[PDB]
Formats: C-alpha cells, sequence, structure tokens
C-alpha cells in the first residue's frame, strides 16, 4: 500500500 | 481519509467465554490492516498484521478474519490479560488511519456501588474553597450517573469525575465526583446530596449532610 | 533486545514549539520505518507521521503537514518530531514505533515506544494541597488539590495499606491545575483504633505530604 523507499 | 469503523464499542464478557469484534474500512484495503492491544496504563502493542497473522508471542486465542473490507478478531477463550482497548489500523493509502477502538472488559456479577459522601475539610474552607466528593465504590456494570443536588437542586456544571480500570482483584470499578463551590457559596445552603444511579440499583440512592 | 527509548515529560505554552526525540536501541537505525503516533486524554489513537531513517525521506498525515517536521540524525539512531504552534489539542502521549518493513512498506508497528506526554498549558508548575476525607464497612481518603503538572503518586501508611486502595485518575480544573483523589474503604471497627495516612508526592514541585485522616 504505501511506502517511503527501499531499506538498502 | 479512508475511515475505519469499529464495533462494538464496549465489550464484556466472562473468562473462557469467545468472543469477536469488528472493524469495517469504508473503501477496499486489500489486506493491509493491523490490530493493536492496548491494556490500562500502557502502550499499545502489536497483535495481527496482514488481516490474518498473528505477530509472534501473541497466544494461538487470538485468530483475525478478512471477509472483503470487515476485518474481525476473535479470542477464542478470553482472559484478564486480554482487557483493553483494540485498534485496528489500516497501511493502505495516506493517511494511515486508525479505528475508534473497542474496549473489552471481563463480565462479572452484577454490583451495585456503596455510596458515601465526603463534606469539605475545615481545612479547606479556610482557604475560601470548599469540594464536596460523591464515592461509589466498587460496582460492576462500568456505567454509572451522579446528580449533585443542593438544598435539593440539581447542579450542573460546577462538578467533576473520574472512575478507576476495572479492578484485577474483584473486576469492579469505582468513582469519584467532586462538586467544588466558593466558601461563600457553599455556606448559603443546607443540604448537600450526591443521587447515584446503576444498573445494580432498582431505585437511585441519595447520600446526603447537613453543613453544620 | 531492540528498544525505541524516548526524552522526558514536557510542559508547553499555547503558541510555543515541541520537538521531541525517539532513540533505537540494539539494532541497524536504517533497518525499518518509524512512525509517529498520539493519543490525547481519553482518546484514541491518531497517526502523524512516518520516515525513511536512512534517507531523511519521510511523510507527514495531510492534517498536520506544514505545522510538523520529522527528522533524524544518522549518527545517534535518534529520530525527532517537531510541532509547532501548539494549543490543547496537541496535549498527548506521542509515541515513535518502528515498523516491521516487510517488501519495502508499511507493515505494522512492532517495537514501540514508551511514549512521552506533551502538556500545552499555562500553568506554572504547582504543589498540592492535600485535605482529608473523613469517615463517619466505612470509606476515607485525602483529597489532593490544585497542583501541576501530573503525576502524583498516593500510598496509605507508608505503603502498609494497599488492600481496598483506589487512587482515581486526576481531573482538569478550569484553572489549569490538576485534582485527584485516594480513598481506601476499612472495616468501620478500626476507625478510633487504626491511624490512616495518606503519602503524597509529587516530584516537579519536589513536594511530599504525609495527612493523617481521622473521623
Amino acid at each position: 500500500a504505501v511506502g517511503i523507499g527501499a531499506v538498502f | 481519509d479512508i475511515k475505519l469503523t469499529q464495533s462494538p464499542a464496549f465489550l464484556s464478557a466472562s473468562v473462557g467465554e469467545r468472543v469477536t469484534f469488528t472493524c469495517r474500512a469504508s473503501q477496499d484495503i486489500r489486506h493491509e490492516l493491523v490490530w493493536y492491544q492496548q491494556k490500562p496504563g500502557r502502550g499499545p502493542k502489536l497483535l495481527i498484521y496482514y488481516g490474518s497473522t498473528l505477530e509472534g508471542g501473541v497466544p494461538s486465542r487470538f485468530s483475525g478474519r478478512r471477509s472483503g473490507t470487515e476485518f474481525t478478531v476473535t479470542i477464542s477463550s478470553l482472559q484478564p490479560e486480554d482487557v483493553g482497548t483494540y485498534y485496528c489500523q489500516q497501511l493502505n493509502s495516506f493517511p494511515l488511519t486508525f479505528g475508534g477502538g473497542t474496549t473489552v472488559d471481563i463480565r462479572r456479577t452484577v454490583a451495585a456501588p456503596s455510596v458515601f459522601i465526603f463534606p469539605p475539610s475545615d481545612e479547606q474552607l479556610k482557604s475560601g474553597t470548599a469540594s464536596v466528593v460523591c464515592l461509589l465504590n466498587n460496582f460492576y456494570p462500568r456505567e454509572a450517573k451522579v446528580q449533585w443536588k443542593v438544598d435539593n437542586a440539581l447542579q450542573s456544571g460546577n462538578s467533576q469525575e473520574s472512575v478507576t480500570e476495572q479492578d484485577s482483584k474483584d473486576s469492579t470499578y469505582s468513582l469519584s465526583s467532586t462538586l467544588t463551590l466558593s466558601k461563600a457559596d457553599y455556606e448559603k445552603h443546607k443540604v448537600y446530596a450526591c443521587e447515584v444511579t446503576h444498573q445494580g440499583l432498582s431505585s437511585p440512592v441519595t447520600k446526603s449532610f447537613n453543613r453544620g | 533486545s531492540q528498544y525505541l527509548a524516548q526524552s522526558g515529560s514536557e510542559v508547553k505554552k499555547p503558541g510555543a514549539s515541541v520537538k521531541v526525540s525517539c532513540r533505537l536501541h540494539g539494532d541497524k537505525f536504517g533497518a525499518h520505518y518509524i512512525h509517529w503516533v498520539r493519543q490525547a486524554p481519553g482518546q484514541g489513537l491518531e497517526w502523524l507521521g512516518f520516515f525513511h531513517p536512512g534517507t531523511g525521506d519521510a511523510v507527514s498525515a495531510q492534517k498536520f503537514q506544514g505545522r510538523i517536521s520529522l527528522t533524524r540524525d544518522t549518527s545517534i539512531s535518534t529520530g525527532y518530531l517537531e510541532v509547532r504552534r501548539l494549543s490543547s489539542d496537541d496535549t498527548a502521549v506521542y509515541y515513535c514505533a518502528r515498523d516491521k518493513t516487510y517488501s519495502d512498506e508499511a507493515t505494522g508497528m512492532d517495537i514501540w515506544g514508551q511514549g512521552t506526554t506533551v502538556i500545552v498549558s499555562s500553568a506554572s508548575t504547582k504543589g498540592p494541597s492535600v485535605f482529608p476525607l473523613a469517615p463517619s464497612t466505612a470509606a476515607l481518603g485525602c483529597l489532593v488539590k490544585d497542583y501541576f503538572p501530573e503525576p502524583v503518586t498516593v500510598s496509605w501508611n507508608s505503603g502498609a495499606l494497599t488492600s481496598g486502595v483506589h487512587t482515581f485518575p486526576a481531573v482538569l480544573q478550569s484553572s489549569g491545575l490538576y485534582s485527584l483523589s485516594s480513598v481506601v474503604t476499612v472495616p468501620s471497627s478500626s476507625l478510633g483504633t487504626q491511624t490512616y495516612i495518606c503519602n503524597v508526592n509529587h516530584k516537579p514541585s519536589n513536594t511530599k505530604v504525609d495527612k493523617k485522616v481521622e473521623p
């Protein structure tokens, strides 16, 4: 649904 | 905002009884829904995510089910440590909204409150104010009402009240109410009474005193 | 153990700004998203925002947009929540919480900070006045009046009296000052005989009062 960008 | 509607707002049941409460999304949120348990006096804790998935540490007694936009939690047998408020949250689209919560408590036999009335201390009166307290003690059904009467006149807006969390020992509640008047006002009236209505009372009890 | 340690309680005047800090221990600060959530007294949970602790990217709820800012300092593994132009509606316990962060998406808040209460008020720190609630199957207690800010703690006979004790949630008077009562029910046969004292502690004002409650 929502993200704030990929971790690593 | 996607709105999450939780029902019922309040839920009471005996230890070992099966319970279910509901969270309904105003639109499709896929499987992106989560539950938090907040025990009294503590912070929220992650319970179920992806609508059906139990978090680690969470007992098998808990489960969750998705039917369309409708999400439900089932506690197979309710225990006292399950007591608190349950919130659902949608993670589908911004802002990530919370449901209004469902508050779970343990049901016990109906118990009428024991009522006590306390006139203000002579000490407080020196200072120039009068607080009159109404205690309602150890009653189970959480819902209860106080009416303040001064020479048989109903008071409004001049009082305040608060109630405890459910007592672990007896599963009851208590409530304290304070009528606060100036010293000048307190001394113009004779009879001070608090009138209590509760499910455990077939008729309202009144506790009173005459100052002096 | 992975835990989130937050900053302590605050008091701020209307119109002021506040900045809350949340520090992540026991893991990589950049591995998971972190959320801010708040709960006003007697109300439910409310989402404020969340952020990318590695990149610094963040999103705040539309309601608070332009009014709040979410930053972090990677060197110390610490996030910050700044709320500006405070009103009474901003009084709440503010939580930071780690998200599970599965599939590079918001998955659920699996690790919560202990929260920091933020009080928006014009009141200045004030110790309580303690008045007896005198008995006459008997109830007695003490009224703890006019103190700021919360909390106070109440015991009875220095901790020896526990059974039957009820200490109530404080209420907020129009003055900006809190008031609570604490009661205990004892056998009425104990009244002229057993001595009853309530012990009241307010750390902000450094007040500790012991008041003996008699008929």
